[PDB]
């Protein structure tokens, strides 16, 4: 059971600091270099930093050099990444990965065959904020909905008629605005003949801010 | 760097070009059993960038043909362990290009002996 | 710095042979390594030293090297093979560590092409009474999962105030997205109409709203 | 057909698979100088589909390395003209895979001698 | 029938490496041959026996083999390398002759992206006196040479009676195409407007006529 | 120089017949197999037939077997393709190509690709009848440029040429390639862009000539 477990990710403001850790087991940890690899949301893999087996030598990508410090505790079989002066573009999932073996010095490498499952680092100035909900009124099939604007952080749940309406309901994944806040919409397709006779209420819950808002969506 | 050393290709997997010629990749030409003997100064200098390289590479065996046609051996010695290979690739002496093929191969075989 | 170049996207049908290339000046001297990553998952090594498979990887994965280009080949590609693929190598200069290529999204087309359905909502009267205006373009039921969205003021393009999501796989395995156009209520009322134009597979489907009634 | 004969690949450019095995592509294994000697029954039937083919093919030279490392010559006999090649590839005895490499290679060198 | 499979099209930028693949079951045993064809010209052999260049073909053309796939590679691709490329080989069964792949249109993108100029002409008077009506959408000066035409009847798409040409190269090295919409003289005099929408590299261009 | 020169292409009706010929020079024609390769408009290359060096053996693609006959006259260095039972799908440019060399040892075949091609001859198989075109004026519709044009519609076969003012007016002229409609007839448009201020004073006449129907027509294009 070769395994790497990361922790320490979280939400921090720009200029803040985080300490990531990666606990290894199932292999002779002290014989291998170890690397950190990160992946910004929707971007590619970027190697970040490496420390050699004995912890004597370290190297860093230019994007993090002078701000991140990698270290290891071979007695604990744990790898660390001390992240200082965080920037918004440091937002990523940070992966722990076994690097090349070194024997005595020769270096042997057969790919990064062991990865951790990653820990998420979010660098943002956003504060917890409950959403503002606006009805998306409809005009025999019609689409009405609810706009859920400017909330932080994820997630927001949307039901319709307190869950009694489930067919035709489409809740879309949120967009992350340049403001750092999220917005999503939930649209439900219903028969036209019901628009004047059936009430349609979207129920919006945002647990982090303790907000629940019900919005009646009436036709114009 | 360790990454460059850890991923450095072995001798048999290298490819010679103008940016990395035959001498740098496969050592100097010579008569010793451990040395290569093939190539005039142009091929030495240019490798796969050589103008007539496709006419020479038509004789190089694929990985499957290398282990399929060749006589393979193992030499375990105090100075190391070696995979030894010997074989022969038959030319078609009735091919219209045969006479030119013999000339091209002869021009590069043991060409280092002329080198001033 | 040293860079590896791979195509951003490759599309294949099931059973066909998928090929993903990666090029870099040091590849004639340095081995390459290939990684497969599915959404929400860590990368998985599929090929090391140009052409060797780790023990758990199916035999349909293979790799080859031709000078400054390496190619990851997946024969008889399956739906399970749809993922992002990254090549990895190192500069020969010996002053840096591992570098990743930009990544290739391999789409395995397991469904016929489907144009997106577009639903465009004008700003709510409640939102305008809050001195704000948001246009909501909802895009659904398209395959493959890639669209581009353009907004028009009357017939003129607009670039400011547009926020669009990445495509997301719906429950029915078709894809969905959504775009938002932020305007001042004065802008919304000053134009004859606003339009959301969704281009999918080189063809465009549009919807238009107007400050009427 | 003439088109099949005119475009038929020579021995060195063929690739053995399950559908075109080592015997079909490169002839039966044997002790003669122009016979291959490499491969057990499994590799012979499977070619490049063999489970451990990548670990064998890592020792096969590229076209550039084939002509860069080997001692290249040309023989002319009543049977025709041949491009001969000899060479040796050093194994890294410090590589963690070295022990497995030697076992795999010795499993196929002259494996036909023990064929029923 | 023995088939060779190529992708319909490959798009590159100058200096990049173009790669055109050809797949066939008999390629492990049979050589492949590559041909370059520019519009209105006969094909030209660029690679034979998988990897060999004929005399006169620039060195940036190369070829390689990997089992059932052969690849034609153009390193540092140039604008003059834009053409249709065909692979050719033969079945190993020996019961057939040469067969060509379906062909790959290689676009090189040697010019700046130019959006099309569009001019939509309504039916003429003399044509209406002859019980006919034709809308004429003239599309010119776009690059690269690929567009899709959407015919609308008051924000409603009419998909009948549409005749659209293939894009054609102009003397200024941009492209042109034309689309025709044949209607009855009453279809045209009843609708409130009539549009020709042209989509080119995402961006769109539209003109409108009305009686 | 080595050269293949095709001839004999033309327009024929479905079910008709036509004979192509390819004259060779610059190489020992009699030692080589020869092939015909065709290309439908906008489609790929399709090998259709081969004849071996002695003219005794022939092979055909399934699409032309039983309808096309390939033959050669080595005393004339000429290749022939007799095309019978022609169909619309036979419409293509037909290329003459040098095939593999045959050497008599067992006969051996040597091939280094089709490096020698003729420039091709065009064959059109269409049931449509010759017809002169109907010309219609595309009146200029009201920064300082106006577009006026002519619609040359429903003619067969190609070509038709368009000039403006007997050819004196060339700048701003853009004659578009013709469309081929489902009816089998062609339609093209020629547009000229002129200064808007010139509209009330300068005369613009498009000259249409369809020689296959002896149709010559001048249409004034007035606002």
């Amino acid at each position: 059971e070769v395994q790497l477990l990361e922790s320490g990710g979280g939400l921090v403001q720009p200029g803040g600091s985080l300490r990531l850790s990666c606990a290894a087991s199932g292999f002779t940890f002290s014989s291998y270099a170890m690397s950190w690899v990160r992946q910004a949301p929707g971007k590619g893999l970027e190697w970040v930093s490496v420390i050699y087996s004995g912890g004597s030598s370290t190297y860093y990508a230019d994007s993090v050099k002078g701000r991140f410090t990698i270290s290891r505790d071979n007695s604990k079989n744990t790898l660390y990444l001390q992240m200082n002066s965080l920037r918004a573009e440091d937002t990523a999932v940070y992966y722990c990965a076994k690097d090349h073996l070194e024997l005595s010095i020769n270096y042997y490498y057969y790919g990064m065959d062991v990865w951790g499952q990653g820990t998420t680092v979010t660098v943002s100035s956003a504060s917890t904020k409950g959403p503002s909900v606006f009805p998306l009124a409809p005009s025999g099939t019609a689409a009405l909905g609810c706009l859920v604007k400017d909330y932080f952080p994820e997630p927001v749940t949307v039901s319709w008629n307190s869950g009694a309406l489930t067919s035709g309901v489409h809740t879309f994944p949120a967009v992350l605005q340049s403001s750092g806040l999220y917005s999503l919409s939930s649209v439900v397709t219903v028969p036209s003949s019901s628009l004047g006779t059936q009430t349609y209420i979207c129920n919006v819950n945002h647990k982090p801010s303790n907000t629940k808002v019900d919005k009646r969506v009436e036709p114009k | 760097s360790s990454a460059a050393e850890a991923s450095k290709k072995p001798r048999q997997k290298r490819t010679a070009t103008k940016a990395y010629n035959v001498t740098q990749a496969f050592g100097r030409r010579g008569p010793e059993q451990t040395q290569g003997n093939f190539g005039d100064q142009e091929l030495i200098r240019q490798g796969t960038d050589y103008k007539h390289w496709p006419q020479i590479a038509q004789f190089a065996p694929s990985a499957s043909a290398f282990f399929g046609m060749s006589r393979i051996g193992m030499e375990v010695t105090p100075s190391g362990t070696w995979l030894t290979y010997t074989g022969a690739i038959k030319l078609d002496d009735k091919d219209p290009n045969f006479k030119d093929q013999v000339i091209l191969l002869n021009k590069h075989i043991d060409a280092y002996k002329t080198f001033p | 710095s040293y860079e590896l170049t791979q195509p951003p996207s490759v599309s294949v049908s099931p059973g066909q042979t998928a090929r993903i290339t990666c090029s870099g000046d040091a590849l004639p001297k340095q081995y390459a390594y290939w990684y497969q990553q599915k959404p929400g998952q860590a990368p998985v090594l599929v090929i090391y030293k140009d052409s060797e498979r780790p023990s758990g990887i199916p035999e349909r994965f293979s790799g080859s090297s031709s000078g400054t280009t390496v190619t990851l080949t997946i024969s008889g590609v399956q739906a399970e093979d749809e993922a992002d693929y990254y090549c990895q190598s190192a500069d020969s200069s010996g002053t840096s560590h591992w570098v990743f290529g930009g990544g290739t999204k391999l789409t395995v087309l397991g469904q016929p092409k489907a144009a997106p359905s577009v639903t465009l909502f004008p700003p709510s009267s409640e939102e305008l009474q809050a001195n704000k205006a948001t246009l909501v373009c909802l895009i659904s039921d398209f395959y493959p999962g890639a669209v581009t969205v353009a907004w028009k003021a009357d017939s003129s393009p607009v670039k400011a105030g547009v926020e669009t999501t990445t495509p997301s796989k719906q429950s029915n395995n078709k894809y969905a997205a959504s775009s938002y156009l932020s305007l001042t209520p004065e802008q919304w009322k000053s134009h004859r109409s606003y339009s959301c134009q969704v281009t999918h597979e080189g063809s465009t489907v549009e919807k238009t709203v107007a400050p009427t009634e």
